[PDB]
């Protein structure tokens, strides 16, 4: 028959879960959003549209931070995300408190990845209306996820979602193919800013504003941080330069 | 379609979308219009309140949650009760346990992890009702306004509630002229009034329909009624 | 989360059935068949190994258990079930029993704990029924042997014999023609093993038969010695080898 | 602490003192161990003082809260009864309370109830009770009779009190005088001990041991 | 663990399960209680759709839940005894507690709550009964008649009927009792009763049984033939003319 | 959420009727038929074994007649599997009642727990009713010889003569045309078996179909006693009122 | 089915619409606040001449300063007015004064929305909405003489005079013109004696209406008919003069 | 302690209670009645700790009383007696016990016959023709051991009491300023109030 969409848990005849996939949708149609892979480092950025001048500038921050050396980006339901998020961050105190060590990223990655699952198995609760990109710089190098509504997440080299989801993908890929040997947390934090002003076509109706941040090694000592002022402007700057 | 969807907030429809979630913002724009503008040295509030007869009183848009903070409300009022109510308990927490004011930005990040609970269990409902908070700390005044959806933003203003729009219009207007009435509350608190005309129509902002609060630097949110605004309209 | 399905699944329809228990009896109806059958000196339980796969084996797999050393089970219906089924039968009985008398229950009792177990899958809140029918088969001292069947209702009755599932209606006839209340243990093996060929398509040997007896005391099957009271356990599963030889003089 | 209540002819007399201490150490001078639970209710109050009048305070509002749902004003047997109960659901907690329960309803007429910590309940017509209660007992027992004028019964429930304040180290201050009629009780002052007694010696000619 | 709003409102403001809940004491059989100047009287009638019970066991229809106060019902049995019981209970409660029985109006006031409760708490049904309590408040004299329903609501009345066919003798009633001047005597009153089950009793002897109660914790439910005899009497007043 | 698949099995209909209750009563009238009689001296409990075969261990076996007390059995009609469970609490609560008082549980006492507890599935938690009625037959001290009757509605009333199952109808009308106050055991033994030989669905009234007992005070004694015909016994009073 | 704390596309929540409708089908009541005091009218409606009318309670007495009126299911006030009693006691009990008209009205509005089957904010146990509306009158200190409207909403007002129950939409705009800042306790008594006559389907006596009010004098009191009687003569010869 | 005692003659089972209150230092009542009726045939005298006393007492009288208005019967004294039992026995064992002891006396209107229950805060129970709780054992059972007669009548039980209260008074420490006679028998419970001096 049909209304295999109506309830969370259910199974379509085909093997879905509509609910699921309705999430994704809720995604899509949100901001756009990437994660580069540097070599010792990943950088995170995200699209802000200025719903109106209104908005204080450089005020509602997207991007968070769990614990020290995680960083979160997410496209779609805003508070979603927030409240996954809060789960990162009490899964991840409660790991150090026990090991000590500061939570290994792959292991945070199934932490929030087992939560998210955990929402496609009851009909009594909705699942996630976001994707997120996060990672860090832990015992043994930098790490960059992607974790999908339905609870799924892989390592990525790059990852992009959201509206112009696409444009960034095609232009991750080009950057991975033009770079075996890897780039710099440096040069991901100004092909990212570049990588989000032309992602932002697909939404070239309402004017931006762009937010990036770093967990380098090198550049921040393993600690995840906001790209601000002077080095944030000149990636502005090399990606409003390239969008001519 | 929509009729599938929209039985409960534990349901998506096939575009993403939460209806129950929707149907709850609706209340808001149903609800009676209020402004909210800030300065560098003051934010401020202007609401209009609504009364059911004229043998009624005006209904109360304006909420204290503590002497730095404050908001407005648009909707359902019980649920800006339990809102508001709940925001005073997390400014008297960071008190009682840090000797700290509860930054207006986090006071939001709260209200926005509040809400969304409700919007993703079985049995919950979202708060139908639209808040405009503002406050003082130690970065300065600040505007916030709440949608029941849990999306909170930082604003220089803004208004919600039926008409809004108009009002909105005008402080987007207006912006670079308000944002520098530093120094002088009654000149921020004209331009809120002004704002806050530009969504009348039924009527005229009387004396015992306008409503009107103000928290800054040297001030502690408080609020106007009647005869204290007077000399505003 | 939190179950919130704290009602009934299995209801009563306007015509006075209970649908999901007729359902389950329906899924019971389409599984393998298995039978009983009770001798003067013992009882014989069997059933077809249906292998669903050259590659799998039959062995690493039971549709007859042992519930206590004197009580034997089989079914027919969703192999699942029954497995969970088993576990909790053979817990019930001593939690419920061994533990307070120190000594196995009686096969009615033993019989009447797991129906009582399916009886509440068939009310209780957020269940299904359980879509098997069971053939318990044991020995007691003050009941002596004896046979009985377990439904997903929960009912639960003494057979001198009598078979469930696919061909029961068959097997059952065929019973009623050879059985008699003179029947040694030997004889109902032979009769089962007979009854049991009709249903069964391919092969017929050891290896495609599951079949096991409650029967005398097995001290050889004890494990240990110096216990005069302590005789060995009246169950025994037969070995592939064991039927072979016994379909020879079929 | 002396408390005391009586039941005669014109009704039933209250009288109690007004000492409180921590130990050796008078406290204060000023307490008033009469509850008026209500214009007709009234509890005396010996033992710890926050449990008497914590609890006692609390009995009011029982009482309120009965009267706004049955129309009608609480009996003195009902309204002794919710404090022993209530005080029994903490027997053994440690609430120390020597209490009685005086009251004048059309249909139980003037009545006392005693009431302690230990859930003991009971009622009678004279009932003393404090750390001075023997020395009240003395003088009361010996000149009561039911048809005392509500003259009288005042003045020997003031003269008993007066006996125990003298007597009793932890007893004293002043006296406080209570009558109870069915339109009520009626206040009948506060009699500072100190001059009291004088007065009563002149006057009386007792306390002669004393000198003065 | 199970809590659906049963009981909930529809559109033009009603609560059909409490609705469906009178109609169910519509079903039920009829029960009377009109009370004298100086006791009150309750009357029931009994089924027929099956005849060969044993009176004497089968549970009745007029309960007692103290020594001074009865209970009567039209509706569900099954769910009358829940109500019986929580009345009972309280009874001894409210002597234990306030050292005096309970009033005919309080008892009243317990019950139409526990109704009132269950139709607006989760998981549960309303309950398919309204009642008839009289009796006497203590050490008073003036009889006391009250009725309790469904949805929760109660008050007390001269007389009143509930349960099948309540319409026609509430009718008979509303035309046949003077307040001014109240059934002066026991007897007198219980001829009313009589005369009014008869209405809807369709000649039923053994189908109409009484239950007397005077102050003082005084009730009794008279025999067969004490009824027997009313209906005698009262046939003939018809005749005679 | 749930809600979607709650029969609310608990509701009034719109005419003030019990849904689950009726359903489980329409159960009920397909079950072999139940009959309990009160003579002076004795009750009779007879009824019809639904489903028989060859193979049916018939001396092993109990379907409708359980021993609750020593002075107190019921016969039964519908779920077994459900009846039991009720018993089960049912013997239990006899026990209780001799525990705490030092005296045999009343007749009615015991009737009517089971009724409160059949009641309450009638009334909250969204569970089904048993698909039970019982026709209890007891003696006490009290009231003596007594039958009683109970069903899923929970409602339970008293009986000169009953049944419960199928062809109710049809037994009441036999048993209400030949029942006599001052009937004998023996009497109503044979009016029970003379009435389910007539309302039987089968072919004839065999001994192999039927579940007899008789709660009688042997006179050689001054207590009184409760028998459970044996399938032979059941044969024999089979012959003798002839019915061969 | 759909939860019992939905959301209709129009923003409100179905359940306490439909809880306000019970309400217009129910009793009359009428309050009218005077500088000397709050007067609470009601419409007994008695189902059946043997109906003892003044079993009939629809005025009640929360505390010696404040009073109320319901109408609707007024079996669903029972428990509200038992909440509104226990927290004026209460508040005496802690604070050792008199509670606040407005903070009484704001208390029992707070169990209102205490409803669902599972809604995500604290413990709301409580199948469906209250079907019954209440006027509260009373007086204190700090506002004098008031008049609260509490609604199954949440929400309550205070009104100079409010009239709810099946005749209120005619007997309200009747107030409308009637009602000014210097009516009498008197006045407003006859006031309400006479938009209860009109409204009402039955001829209002002293047996099937009822008058009540809170002065800070003698505080709540509730008319015996006797003196509602004469009220009610009076009223007719004032009518009949023009 | 309180003095307890109990006496079952032929036709009716009679019971005597001191009737001082003595708080410390002071004896606060004179009159009390250390009696509850649990049904118009058995009654029930108490002793023990200042609150679990009359607590359990009337806890035990509203069970009754709620079985004989649920029963319309009312329950043999030795029924009675083992609900008491129970609910002792419980007790005991519980967070805090109730420190109370018993005598039921009660007239089974079915065997038509009297008797006595005398039952310990243990939850101890036995059935005797005499007893009594605390010291007054010790200066009374010899007494009877003496002078009791299974057919006495109902006098001369009255008598045999009024042996037993001397004694008591004679040898006892304590003022327990006399006792309350209450009568159980086929006709109910009535209280002998001319003992002060019969
Ligand atoms: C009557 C005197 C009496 O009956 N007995 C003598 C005992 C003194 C009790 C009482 N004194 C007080 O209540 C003290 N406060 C405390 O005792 N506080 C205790 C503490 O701090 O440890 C706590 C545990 C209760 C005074 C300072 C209030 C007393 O004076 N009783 C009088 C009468 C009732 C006022």
């Amino acid at each position: 028959g049909t209304g295999y969409d109506l309830s969370n848990s259910v199974f379509s005849p085909d093997g879905r879960n509509f609910q699921v996939e309705y999430a994704v949708k809720a995604v899509e149609n949100g901001t756009t959003s990437i994660g580069i892979k540097c070599n010792d480092g990943v950088v995170f950025a995200v699209e802000k549209l200025i719903t109106s001048k209104l908005l204080v500038p450089q005020k509602n921050v997207k991007i968070q931070v769990v614990d020290r050396h995680i960083g979160c980006v997410y496209s779609g339901l805003i508070p979603d995300g927030r409240h996954l998020v809060n789960r990162g961050r009490e899964e991840a105190a409660s790991f150090k408190k026990l090991y000590k060590t500061p939570i290994p990223i792959p292991a945070f990655a199934d932490r929030l990845g087992q939560y998210v699952q955990a929402h496609t198995l009851y009909n009594s609760v909705r699942p996630f209306g976001v994707s997120t990109i996060f990672g860090g710089v832990d015992k043994n190098g930098a790490h960059l996820y992607m974790l999908e509504p339905s609870g799924s997440y892989w390592g990525y080299k790059g990852a992009a979602t959201g509206k112009g989801r696409q444009s960034a993908k095609a232009e991750l890929e080009k950057l991975v193919d033009h770079h075996p040997e890897g780039l710099s947390a440096r040069e991901a934090v100004k092909q990212a800013a570049k990588i989000i002003y032309l992602a932002h076509e697909d939404n070239k109706e309402k004017d931006f504003e762009l937010e990036i941040s770093w967990c380098s090694l090198s550049e921040t000592n393993g600690l995840h941080k906001f790209v601000k002022g002077d080095l944030l402007q000149e990636a502005i700057d090399f990606a409003q330069k390239e969008i001519n | 379609f929509r009729n599938n969807y929209d039985g409960d907030t534990v349901t998506f429809s096939p575009t993403g979308r939460l209806f129950q979630v929707e149907y709850a913002l609706e209340a808001i724009k149903q609800g009676s219009v209020t402004v909210g503008l800030r300065s560098n040295t003051h934010a401020v509030l202007v609401a209009l309140k609504r009364n059911a007869d004229e043998l009624s009183s005006y209904q109360k848009k304006i909420i204290k949650c503590d002497e730095h903070m404050g908001l407005s409300l648009a909707g359902l009022a019980p649920d800006a009760r339990v809102l508001s109510n709940y925001l005073r308990q997390q400014c008297n927490y960071s008190s009682l346990v840090f000797n700290r004011k509860l930054a207006v930005e986090r006071a939001g990040h709260l209200l926005c992890d509040k809400a969304q609970k409700n919007t993703q269990s079985y049995g919950g409902r979202p708060y139908g009702v639209g808040l405009l908070i503002i406050g003082y700390d130690k970065s300065g005044a600040h505007l916030l306004e709440f949608q029941p959806s849990g999306n909170v933003t930082e604003l220089y203003g803004t208004a919600i509630g039926a008409r809004s729009q108009g009002a909105k219009t005008y402080l987007e207007r207006t912006l670079d002229t308000f944002i520098k009435i530093d120094g002088n509350p009654d000149e921020l608190i004209k331009a809120g009034v002004e704002a806050i005309s530009q969504s009348l129509r039924d009527e005229s902002l009387t004396v015992d329909n306008l409503s009107i609060a103000i928290v800054g630097k040297d001030t502690p949110f408080t609020i106007y009624d009647g005869e204290a605004v007077a000399k505003y309209i | 989360m939190t179950d919130r399905y704290s009602f009934s699944l299995t209801t009563f329809s306007p015509s006075g059935k209970l649908g999901q228990i007729d359902y389950a009896l329906t899924a019971v109806k389409q599984g393998v068949t298995s039978l009983g059958i009770k001798a003067t000196n013992g009882v014989v339980i069997a059933t077809e190994k249906k292998s669903s796969s050259p590659l799998a084996m039959s062995e690493t797999l039971s549709k007859v258990s042992l519930l206590t050393p004197d009580i034997g089970a089989v079914y027919s219906g969703m192999g699942p079930d029954y497995r969970v089924l088993v576990d909790k039968s053979r817990k019930v009985a001593h939690t419920s029993y061994k533990r307070i008398y120190g000594e196995y229950p009686p096969t009615k009792l033993l019989v009447s704990e797991v129906a009582k177990i399916m009886q509440e899958a068939t009310q209780s809140g957020g269940v299904r029924p359980f879509g098997v029918s069971l053939l318990i088969a044991g020995h007691d001292e003050f009941n002596g042997f004896s046979l009985y069947q377990v439904d997903p209702s929960g009912s639960y009755f003494p057979w001198k014999a009598t078979a469930i599932g696919k061909g029961s209606v068959a097997a059952k006839t065929f019973l009623e023609k050879r059985w008699n209340d003179e029947l040694e243990l030997e004889d109902a093996i032979h009769i089962a093993l007979l009854t049991l060929k009709e249903s069964v398509e391919g092969e017929f040997n050891g290896d495609t038969i599951e079949l096991a007896i409650i029967g005398d005391e097995n001290p050889d099957l004890l494990g240990y010695t110096g216990i005069p009271t302590d005789k060995g356990p009246r169950f025994r599963k037969l070995t592939s080898q064991e039927i072979n030889d016994r379909l020879e003089a079929l | 602490t002396t408390t005391l209540a009586f039941r005669f002819q014109g009704g039933i007399i209250v009288a109690v003192d007004s000492r409180a201490t921590a130990g050796n150490w008078v406290a204060s001078q000023t307490v008033k161990k009469v509850i008026e639970i209500n214009p007709f209710l009234l509890g005396t109050m010996a033992g710890g003082a926050a449990d008497c009048q914590f609890w006692e305070t609390w009995l009011g509002s029982q009482c309120r809260l009965h009267e706004l749902r049955e129309k009608e004003r609480i009996s003195v047997a009902a309204a002794s009864k919710i404090l022993s109960n209530l005080v029994y659901q903490y027997k053994g907690a440690g609430l120390s309370m020597g209490t009685m329960i005086c009251g004048y309803t059309r249909k139980e007429g003037p009545t006392i109830y005693y009431v302690d910590s230990d859930g003991t309940r009971l009622k009678g017509d004279i009932f003393c009770v404090g750390s001075g209660q023997t020395f009240a007992y003395g003088v009361l027992d010996s000149n009561y009779k039911w048809d005392l004028s509500v003259e009288d019964a005042l003045y020997l429930g003031k003269r008993s009190i007066l006996a125990a304040a003298h007597r009793d180290a932890y007893s004293g201050g002043s006296v406080n005088l209570y009558h109870v009629t069915e339109d009520g009780w009626i206040y009948h002052g506060n009699h500072d001990v100190g001059e009291l007694f004088w007065k009563v010696k002149e006057e009386e000619g007792s306390f002669n041991n004393v000198i003065g | 663990g199970y809590d659906r709003a049963l009981s909930i409102f529809s559109p033009d403001g009603h609560i059909f399960q409490v609705e469906y809940a009178l109609e169910a004491v519509k079903r039920g059989t009829c029960a009377v209680g009109v009370k004298g100047k100086n006791c009150v009287v309750l009357g029931c009638e009994r089924r027929s759709t099956l005849k060969l019970q044993d009176t004497r066991i089968t549970p009745s229809k007029v309960s007692k839940i103290d020594s001074h106060v009865v209970l009567s019902f039209s509706g569900l049995n099954a769910d009358s005894r829940i109500l019986i019981e929580k009345a009972r209970v309280e009874a001894q409660s409210h002597r234990l507690t306030l050292e005096d029985p309970v009033t005919v109006e309080y008892l009243t006031r317990y019950v139409a709550g526990v109704q009132q409760r269950y139709t607006q708490s989760g998981g549960v049904r309303p309950f398919g009964v309204s009642t008839l309590i009289a009796g006497f408040d203590p050490r008073d004299d003036e009889p006391k008649l009250y009725q309790t329903e469904p949805s929760g609501i109660y008050s007390s009345w001269s007389a009143q009927t509930i349960g099948r066919n309540s319409k026609t003798v509430r009718e008979f009633l509303e035309k046949n009792y003077d307040r001014k001047e109240p059934p002066a005597t026991v007897e007198e009153c219980v001829k009313l009763t009589v005369r009014s089950l008869l209405e809807v009793v369709q000649t039923g002897a053994k189908n109409i049984e009484i239950t007397v109660v005077k102050p003082d914790s005084d009730i009794v439910a008279l025999s067969s033939e004490e009824i027997n005899q009313y209906v005698t009497q009262i046939e003939q007043e018809k005749q005679e003319q | 959420g749930s809600r979607r698949y709650d029969s609310r099995t608990t509701i009034f209909s719109p005419e003030g009727r019990l849904y689950q209750v009726e359903y489980a009563l329409e159960s009920i009238s397909h079950a072999g038929t139940a009959i309990g009689i009160m003579a002076s001296d004795g009750i009779v409990l007879a009824a019809e074994r639904k489903v028989t075969s060859t193979l049916l261990e018939q001396d092993t076996s109990t379907e409708k007649l359980y021993k609750l007390n020593d002075k107190i059995a019921v016969a039964v009609a519908g779920l077994t599997a459900d009846a039991e469970i009720l018993i089960n609490t049912a013997r239990i609560h006899a026990q209780n009642y001799l525990k705490t008082y030092n005296e045999d549980i009343p007749v009615e006492i015991l009737v009517r727990r089971l009724s409160d507890i059949k009641q309450g599935y009638t009334q909250h938690g969204g569970l089904r009713p048993f698909g039970v009625s019982f026709i209890y037959a007891g003696y006490d001290d009290r009231y003596g010889y007594q039958l009683y009757t109970s069903n899923p509605s929970g409602n339970y009333t008293g009986w000169k003569a009953i049944s419960v199952g199928a062809n109710t109808s049809a037994a009441q009308t036999l048993l209400q045309m030949d029942y006599k106050d001052d009937m004998k055991v023996d009497d109503a033994i044979e009016l029970a078996l003379k009435t389910l030989s007539k309302t039987t669905d089968s072919s004839a009234l065999t001994y192999d179909r039927l579940e007899f007992a008789t709660i009688r005070k042997g006179a050689n004694d001054g207590e009184v006693y409760q028998k459970i015909f044996k399938p032979q016994e059941i044969k024999d009073i089979l012959v003798k009122t002839g019915i061969t | 089915d759909r939860g019992v704390s939905t959301f209709s596309p129009e923003g409100r929540l179905f359940q306490v619409e439909y809880s306000l409708e019970a309400i217009k089908l129910g009793s009359t009541a009428i309050g009218i606040a005077t500088k000397e005091g709050v007067v609470l009218g009601v419409e007994k409606r008695a189902t059946s001449p043997l109906l003892e009318s003044d079993s009939i309670e629809k005025i009640v007495e929360i505390d010696r300063h404040i009073g109320c009126a319901m109408s609707g299911l007024t079996a669903d006030a029972r428990s509200m007015i038992e909440h509104a009693r226990t927290a004026a006691v209460t508040h005496n009990l802690y604070y050792d004064e008199d509670i606040n008209v407005e903070s009484l009205t704001q208390s029992v509005c707070d169990l209102a929305l205490r409803f669902g089957e599972g809604a995500s904010g604290e413990e709301r146990l409580m199948s469906r909405p209250f079907g019954v509306a209440l006027l509260i009158a009373g007086h204190d200190a700090d506002d004098g003489y008031q008049l609260f409207h509490a609604e199954p909403s949440g929400t309550f007002y205070r009104y100079n005079a409010k009239a709810i129950g099946s005749g209120s939409e005619g007997a309200q705009a009747e107030l409308l013109n009637e009602w000014h800042s210097s009516l009498t306790l008197k006045e407003a008594e006859l006031l309400v004696l006479k938009i209860l006559k009109q409204v009402m389907e039955e001829k209002l006596d002293e047996n099937n209406a009822q008058l009540s009010c809170i002065t800070k004098q003698d505080g709540f009191k509730i008319y015996d008919n006797e003196k509602t009687a004469e009220l009610i003569k009076e009223l007719k010869e004032k009518e009949a003069a023009e | 302690m309180d003095i307890i005692l109990g006496i079952r003659v032929q036709d009716s089972v009679i019971l005597a209670s001191s009737k001082a209150v003595t708080r410390g230092i002071s004896v606060l009542k004179d009159s009390d009645d250390k009696t509850r009726q649990l049904s118009p045939h058995t009654l029930m005298s108490f002793a023990g700790e200042a609150g679990d006393t009359v607590q359990f007492a009337e806890y035990i009288q509203a069970n009754i009383q709620l079985y004989s208005i649920r029963e319309d019967y009312e329950l043999s004294p030795q029924a009675v007696s083992s609900f008491v039992r129970q609910e002792l026995a419980k007790s005991i064992r519980s967070r805090r016990p109730y420190q109370v002891n018993v005598l039921i006396g009660g007239y089974d209107k079915k065997k038509n016959k009297p008797e006595l229950y005398q039952i310990d805060y243990l939850g101890t129970k036995v059935e005797l023709p005499y007893g009594a709780h605390g010291y007054s054992g010790f200066y009374t059972f010899s007494l009877l051991d003496h002078h009791y007669r299974p057919d006495m009548t109902t006098e001369e039980g009255l008598d045999l009491l009024k042996l037993c209260v001397q004694e008591l008074e004679k040898r006892m420490p304590m003022d327990f300023k006399g006792v309350i006679v209450k009568i159980v028998d086929k006709d109910g419970i009535r209280q002998v109030d001319d003992f002060q001096a019969q």
